[PDB]
């Protein structure tokens, strides 16, 4: 199987609600596992582009390439071990990082299309069809939605706008960017970072890369720029059948500052991204990573220095956790553009019935 | 419509009638029982030729009943359910009978636009699925139930009268790894002994147990993590009737410290009449308990009631046996077991 | 010498810090203390009727009656052993029931009255000129103040009138009766009652021995009372430094929810009450009970019955506490009425400094 247990820093007094740690350095592998995999993994354990939205299609298409690559053997049918393989490969990503609502409904939709097509049908045309009918499916619950998203977007905002933006959502870059160039409309950007992920730096370069006016912001100030800011969108990961949004670092801060200060804040979403669990706090269910990140001194990510900074179990009693996704609040985003154009947060599940 | 039809062929009604006046038959369930009970004789016995008239006496059956007692609302609502049940059937049929596009299951301009079976063992079936559904309710709860409190949190509860909340509390219990303060409200006039014994199960069960008087809510508000309501009845917009006294105020209490309020009650509760006025459903108690003597307590006339009434507002959560569910989103679950004409009968 | 250990029920596991347990039914002590403290001690431990305003007055008695019988020793001066009876005294009390802010100032005032004629002066001439000032100074500080309070009051109450009362405060009640004989208006007075002291029970029997129209409520029921009631009154013990309401138990719920339903909440304190002690939660000095007023079912106090409950030391993890004394919010309560006429409670201690 690899590597299990064996890890440093304490289990922690506060906060334990999920396992912290898992493989990072590749050594005794199986003679089975697909290379795009592990290389999926290997990215994932160290990345700061994608969020969310891109991580599913990345891994959409990792299935697509597995499915080409795979050829009905003489012995084992069709469907006799590929649900297995499907499972140890969920089992492997768990490992590597707790995974979203998304990646789980792309799954149950596998396993769905596993029990339609029954094995008597010709090989050579089941995997034919398979792989265009699940292009189909990514043109329509992603890339469609996207654009119905913008469109929805382009009728509700105004001439002239600022706009302020956290995280790395790719929808949002999006729709920045069609805001930008096809449009042509007079946009202020303000993007806010934090210190372990720069995914708000990455998202201003970007923004910089197509010709956009980018005020860089921090959590350290912020009631200084508000007060001018008229739309606030949020960095969307899932909504949950509460009303609440389960979000990227310090959203909720912000969602309550604009609560605050006049506005209502916004959030965009993809159809596929509602969920049936339900929970009501950050404490419920943690997304955790290692406290290595925060050792070093900022500047860029890779650096290695020699200062003060590198004790866990060394000095008397030692710890330094955070929190990688949180929990936004109900009555604060009332906004929501999704695959069935119009609605609000308080309508938790109505589209979920609908599909 | 009187009970001269059914004298020598349902007698039952009667004593039913009985039960509810002088409170002889206890707790919601119990009545649901018994209601469910009164339906399977009322369909057993009686003759139909025709299916619109068989509805009519239904519905008048029903509205007689909620005439005799209009504070059993578990009653109301299973008799609403077999109709439902009924309709949908009875629905199926027609189009059967004459031998249609919709993009939802329910559809509004339907309404405004111009539209022998075996249906008895169907109905049947119907009384033995809702009797089951009444059965468990605590099993399609726990699964969602014990994934809110954690380690080192504190919990507040008003209402222990309720059977299944204290049931609730006992599966959290049970589980090694969590660990939780209890902090239980007593209750002057309705809930004093009903909280002794909960709080002597507690006890009994090996969890750290704190008793409060009514008073001393204020002082312990700024440790309270999680408020819990043992509620008796469900309505339409959110809106709650408890099971006697000590809820208001504590609801209140916590809506100002933004202190979450859960709810666990169940479907067989759920009303789909709305609660119009709190004057008409809350049904009030006793002087007697009070205050002894009679001469100079003439003078000194005392307010007390049981049942209590907490706006939507304060409350946030409604776990049942089929899910998480909101005071925004539960109209439809109702909705979803009672058709639009079963409403008014 | 006296008595020490030996407490009844559990220790529990929060709120440990005040003194909770002592002397219930005497045996051995020094023999040289003057029995009325100690009949005072006994009195006041199990007490019904008092509630801040009285107590004060009757320990000022106490120390009269003491000052009156008290005789110089031929040998030593008047004051060289009087200190050590008076600290005996007040450990007396600590154990009996702990001292509050009112009692303190008197022993304050004791103190200063000491320092003041200094051993040099005859028995029977010092002591007869004592007695008068103290007199004089209760008559100043206290009752006239108290008359002052009344009259104000008199002049703020309009026309047609509904009001919710609680606690055992003689002010209040001396308010309301006034209401009812020398005002003649259309007066209403709703009370509120309480677990630990039957105060609201006995305010209603004081109402009766006038003949008002007396509606009788609890804590519990509040939400149907209201539904035309417009005013509220409460009795406060305390106001400190900060400037927060240190009352008795059940007044800072009915605040919250006077606060709710519309209308303000007016509060009765005098111009001594004041203190310089710094706190703003109840977990810093609690006045806390035997369990044994936590016992009896309902109804009366004299009635014993053999129910369900009856035990605390023999049942394994079981914690049963109540507090007295609380700590209610600042801006609630508006009203404040002082030997100043009116004023908000925000002022704190503009009148500790001016003495």
């Amino acid at each position: 199987p690899g590597i299990s247990s064996v890890i440093p820093t304490v289990l922690e007094q506060s906060f334990d609600n999920s396992s912290l740690i898992s493989v990072k350095e590749l050594l005794l592998n199986k003679d089975l596992i697909h290379p795009s995999i592990l290389l999926l993994t290997s990215h994932l354990a160290h990345y700061k582009i994608v969020g969310s939205i891109p991580r599913c299609i990345a891994m959409l298409e990792v299935f697509q390439i597995v499915i080409k690559d795979y050829q009905t053997p003489k012995g084992t049918t069709l469907s006799r071990n590929l649900t297995s393989y499907l499972s140890h490969q969920i089992d492997l990503l768990k490992k590597a990082r707790p995974l979203s609502v998304t990646m789980g409904n792309a799954i149950r939709w596998l396993k769905q299309e596993i029990s339609l097509i029954d094995p008597s049908t010709p090989d050579k045309a089941a995997k034919k069809d398979l792989c265009e009918k699940i292009g189909q499916f990514a043109k329509e619950k992603i890339e469609l939605a996207d654009q119905l998203i913008i469109d929805n977007a382009s009728t509700q905002i105004e001439e002239s706008t600022t706009i302020v933006t956290y995280g790395s959502s790719k929808v949002l870059t999006e729709l920045l960017l069609h805001n930008a160039i096809s449009l042509k409309k007079n946009i202020k950007v303000i993007v806010v970072d934090s210190r372990p992920l720069f995914e708000g730096r990455k998202m201003a370069e970007t923004l910089r890369n197509a010709g956009v006016n980018v005020m860089y912001a921090l959590i350290t100030s912020l009631d200084t720029i508000f007060n001018d800011v008229d739309y606030v969108f949020l960095g969307a990961h899932s909504i949950l059948s509460n009303g609440f949004l389960y979000s990227r670092a310090g959203t909720a801060m912000l969602a309550m500052s604009a609560k605050r200060r006049n506005i209502p804040v916004l959030v965009c979403c993809e159809s596929l991204k509602f969920s049936q669990r339900v929970q009501l706090d950050s404490v419920t269910f943690n997304e955790l990573a290692d406290p290595n990140d925060l050792v070093n001194i900022d500047y860029e990510n890779p650096v290695e220095r020699r200062g003060n900074k590198g004790a866990l179990l060394n000095q008397f009693i030692k710890e330094r956790k955070f929190e990688k996704k949180k929990l936004a609040m109900e009555n604060k985003p009332k906004g929501n553009k999704i695959g069935g154009k119009k609605g609000s947060e308080g309508e938790s599940k109505d589209a979920s019935n609908e599909e | 419509h009187p009970n001269a039809a059914t004298s020598d062929v349902n007698v039952t009604i009667d004593t039913f009638v009985a039960k509810l006046k002088r409170r002889q038959v206890q707790g919601s369930y119990a009545i649901a029982l018994e209601t469910l009970q009164l339906l399977m004789r009322f369909i057993s016995a009686a003759r139909w030729n025709h299916v619109n008239d068989l509805i009519e006496q239904i519905r008048d059956l029903g509205n007689s009943l909620e005439k005799a007692h209009p504070t059993a609302f578990s009653c109301g609502n299973v008799i609403r359910r077999i109709l439902a049940v009924l309709r949908d059937e009875v629905e199926e049929d027609t189009m059967s009978t004459t031998v249609v596009a919709e993009p939802l299951i329910s559809s509004m301009f339907n309404l405004l636009q111009k539209p022998k079976t075996d249906y008895r063992q169907v109905a049947i079936q119907g009384i033995k699925d809702l009797i089951d559904e009444i059965k468990n309710i605590d099993e399609g709860i726990q699964q969602i139930a014990i994934d809110l409190i954690h380690d080192h949190e504190i919990l507040l509860t008003p209402t222990p009268d309720s059977k299944t909340v204290l049931k609730f509390l006992i599966t959290a219990r049970e589980r090694s790894n969590r660990t939780f303060t209890v902090l239980v409200t007593e209750g002057f006039p309705n809930n004093t002994k009903n909280a002794h014994e909960f709080a002597k199960k507690l006890a009994q069960h090996n969890i750290e147990t704190l008793v409060v008087p009514d008073s001393a809510v204020f002082a312990l508000m700024s440790r309270v993590g999680k408020v819990i309501i043992g509620t008796k009845a469900v309505f339409v917009n959110g809106g709650t009737i408890s099971s006697n006294s000590g809820v208001s105020s504590v609801c209140e209490c916590a809506r100002e410290f933004r202190t979450p309020v859960f709810a666990v009650a169940g479907l067989y509760k759920l009303s789909p009449l709305y609660p119009f006025d709190v004057e008409k459903f809350v049904e009030f108690g006793g002087s007697q308990r009070i205050l002894p003597r009679m001469d100079p307590r003439k003078r000194l006339d005392t307010v007390n009631q049981i049942t209590d009434y907490v706006p939507p507002e304060n409350i946030d959560i409604y776990i049942t046996n089929v899910g998480g569910f909101n005071p925004s989103f539960i109209y439809r679950i109702a909705w979803d077991n009672y058709k639009q004409i079963d409403v008014h009968l």
